[PDB]
């Protein structure tokens, strides 16, 4: 979520205060310059396991398409509910399939 | 959508016109270009606001009207197309139905014969639409 | 590094041909056009994505 | 077979589908003919040879 | 759109913009900002629309970064002329309106051909971006060309 | 004979992907979990045949 | 498709242990394999630590220019080749 | 309303092929260009 | 910054834990070999390779 400045809309890039031993963030077009309440300066990561449960939409109880399963909605109690399968395409993609309910659209499993 | 679908069936819009949803997508594609190409089918009733449901738009009235070739207040295939009974599909919105194979389909069954085809499983939709 | 470029641009002063080298100097940004005819010389910083046209733009502008 | 259409091979099955009939078993013989979709398939596989 | 480089080659994931009747390819934000758009929150509103995504965000800063030399929508044209594939001679003062000229014409032409609507040809090339970099993060599978 | 034959192998395949989908079937030596489900499958309905 | 064919020794070849510990030294594995996340944490003090994730690590283990790197390794990969950290 | 057999499929068939015929897509697109596209065109 | 990012980078690339360089992965394989007996006749043996 890395942000602009309020007014210059330029990138801010975190510098040291090494004169008051702090970090800060910096922008370049500008001179507004404002404390930063957090060290971490990049976040790389190897295992990927963001946004997995990010492939939920509000309609998907309206598509034809989806089967209807006898499971038990634990929001809605329905047996009326669809279920798909993890929608990344990493080769390691596993067959957990997101169960979705029409109420409450939660990804949940029996496992 | 729903308008949209209703409206071409009554065929205010040009019946080749192509109606998309891709819900996963969060879009909705219209197309109206040239060269497309599309092939008819039979339009089930769907909505669960009435009886119908789950059943054939089409009915004998429809055929004997066919027969005669004339309504009794021409009826060729296309009053068929336009009276909302048969819809064009293009390759691309064949993505997102559900196509019975025959009317049989659309009725649940209960034979064990050795000498014709038994149909796939399918019970992995506990219900269909 | 140093760069030597006979590049085919067309100097103003001299109005010749394939006069203009566009030498490309990164080291402190800095960009010359040497010519073999007259002999002028143009100066301009030049960026990460500067090329001997965009010398070529900034010395035309110069010249008038 | 692969999944032409968006996860299914065939419009006639539903979304997320892995049975052996939903991904190219022929279960009749050809004595007892086949079934549109097992039909299909195997012209799949036919031309691909 | 050629989404160079490799993974952690080439600092990082470069992207670049090939447009008609020009000789080289180009930087993204460069020409976002010659189409308008000059500053870069307005590029990242129109490019991404899931703010928690932010690996998408981290990994197209790197053409952010890169694209700081340009600040106005007229250098950022007078850059893109400057490889319009035109002869020498054009200098600036022509330059920027022939880049004006082949951003209002030749590109995205089956929108609009005329001035005044670059908004739609900046929310278009953001969307398309972005289906980029999704097929980039694997989150949906490469388009089929046999379909 | 050959109908009980195809339905215990389909059922074998229905249990293959049960257990598959909640991630209780095995990994095979350099086979990932699709991969060696499906060479599974395929071996299942090669012997049902 | 290179591929090699390695054969061992007479006694090791019978034995299914002693030929785990020959794999696993020969299998070429990298930081990046057992690795699992890495970020950049200024952390402003050179002697302690502001970040809690390791602040009772640090502490326990203490007993320039301030830019720290900081990474993540996975205990599963890294039991899996049974090298300790 | 009772069900719609095979007999009517064919019918709906037959009453197709009677409408549309098996080469119209060619004459269609044919009538289409002399119509319309000479003068836009031009 | 960049430094610190571009030496992570190279770490995450040229350290080398373990094992010959160029092997991606080992699979423990077991052969059946032919060899002659105390008796000179030939018994297979099941070997791991
Ligand atoms: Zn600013
Ligand atoms: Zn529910
Ligand atoms: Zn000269």
């Amino acid at each position: 979520s890395f942000r602009f400045c309020l007014e210059c809309n330029n990138m801010l890039y975190p510098k040291e205060d090494k004169e008051n031993q702090r970090l800060l963030y910096s922008c370049r077009n500008c001179d507004y310059t404002e404390l930063a309440e957090d060290p971490k300066v990049y976040r790389h990561e190897l295992i990927t396991n963001i946004g997995e449960t990010a492939g939920i939409v509000d309609d998907i109880g309206q598509d034809p398409t989806l089967p209807r399963s006898d499971k038990e909605c634990p929001e809605c109690h329905s047996r009326d509910c669809v279920f798909f399968q993890s929608q990344q395409r990493r080769k390691d993609t596993n067959m957990t399939l997101f169960y979705v309910c029409l109420n409450c659209k939660k990804t949940f499993r029996d496992e | 959508v729903s308008t949209m679908r209703d409206l071409r069936r009554s065929g205010a819009i040009s019946p080749e016109v192509s109606i998309i949803r891709d819900i996963r997508e969060r879009e909705f594609k219209i197309f109206t270009d040239v060269g497309r190409v599309y092939r008819p089918l039979f339009i089930v009733e769907d909505d669960e606001s009435k009886d119908n449901k789950g059943e054939l738009r089409i009915t004998k009235e429809h055929i004997r009207k066919i027969q005669q070739g004339y309504d009794d207040d021409v009826y060729g295939w296309s009053s068929l197309v336009t009276s909302g009974v048969i819809e064009y599909v293009d390759g691309e919105e064949e993505e997102t139905i559900m196509i019975a194979m025959t009317p049989e389909d659309l009725q649940t069954r209960s034979l064990n014969d050795t000498a014709k085809r038994i149909k796939p499983e399918m019970s992995t939709s506990s219900h269909h639409t | 590094i140093k760069q030597k470029l006979e590049t085919q641009f067309t100097c103003l002063f001299c109005n010749h041909d394939n006069s203009v080298v566009c030498t490309l100097d990164k080291k402190n940004s800095i960009g010359l056009l040497e010519c073999k005819k007259c002999n002028l010389s143009f100066q301009a910083p030049i960026n990460s994505l500067s090329q001997p046209i965009d010398i070529y733009s900034d010395w035309i502008d110069a010249c008038e | 077979i692969a999944f032409g259409f968006a996860d299914r091979s065939l419009p006639h099955f539903t979304k997320d589908d892995f049975s052996p009939e939903s991904k190219g078993f022929v279960e009749n013989s050809y004595l007892r003919g086949l079934t549109p979709q097992e039909f299909f398939f195997h012209a799949m596989a036919g031309r691909e040879g | 759109i050629k989404l160079y480089g490799r993974e952690d080659k080439g600092t990082g994931r470069t992207i670049k913009a090939t447009l008609p009747y020009v000789k080289q390819d180009i930087p993204i934000v460069i020409v976002f900002r010659a189409l308008g758009v000059v500053p870069d929150g307005e590029i990242l509103q129109h490019i991404c629309y899931d703010e928690n995504d932010w690996q998408m965000l981290e990994m197209l800063k790197p053409c952010i970064e890169e694209g700081f030399v340009i600040q106005d929508k007229e250098v950022a044209l007078d850059f893109i002329g400057r490889r319009g594939s035109a002869a020498l001679g054009i200098r600036r003062e022509k330059r920027i309106q022939y880049a004006k000229d082949i951003l209002q014409k030749e590109l995205l032409p089956h929108i609009t051909q005329e001035e005044g609507f670059e908004t739609r040809k900046t929310f278009f090339l953001g969307y398309m971006v972005n289906r980029l970099l999704l097929c980039a993060l694997e989150r949906k599978d490469q388009d089929d060309r046999d379909h | 004979e050959i109908t009980h034959a195809i339905s215990s192998a389909k059922e074998q395949v229905q249990e293959i992907i049960y257990k598959a989908q909640h991630n209780e079937l095995e990994l095979k030596p350099g086979m990932t979990l699709r991969e060696s489900f499906e060479g599974e499958v395929s071996r299942t309905l090669n012997d049902a045949r | 498709t290179p591929a090699l064919t390695v054969y061992l020794d007479r006694e090791i070849a019978l034995d299914i242990e002693k030929a785990k510990v020959i794999q696993s030294s020969i299998e070429y594995t990298t930081l990046k394999n057992v690795t699992s996340a890495t970020e950049i944490y200024y952390d402003p003090d050179p002697t302690s630590t502001v970040i809690e994730e390791d602040f009772d690590t640090v502490e326990a283990y203490f007993s320039q220019s301030p830019w720290l790197l900081r990474l993540e390794l996975d205990r599963a990969r890294m039991l899996d080749k049974q090298l300790t950290m | 309303d009772d069900t719609i057999t095979t007999e009517d499929c064919w019918t709906v068939i037959s009453a197709f092929f009677e409408e549309k015929g098996l080469v119209s897509q060619q004459l269609d697109s044919f009538d289409e260009f002399m119509e319309t596209s000479i003068q836009d065109l031009v | 910054d960049q430094m610190l990012k571009r030496i992570e980078a190279h770490m995450l690339d040229l350290i080398a834990l373990r094992g010959i360089p160029g092997i991606s992965k080992v699979y423990m394989v077991k052969h059946k070999v032919s060899v002659p007996d105390e008796s000179g006749e030939y018994k297979n043996e099941e070997l791991w390779a």
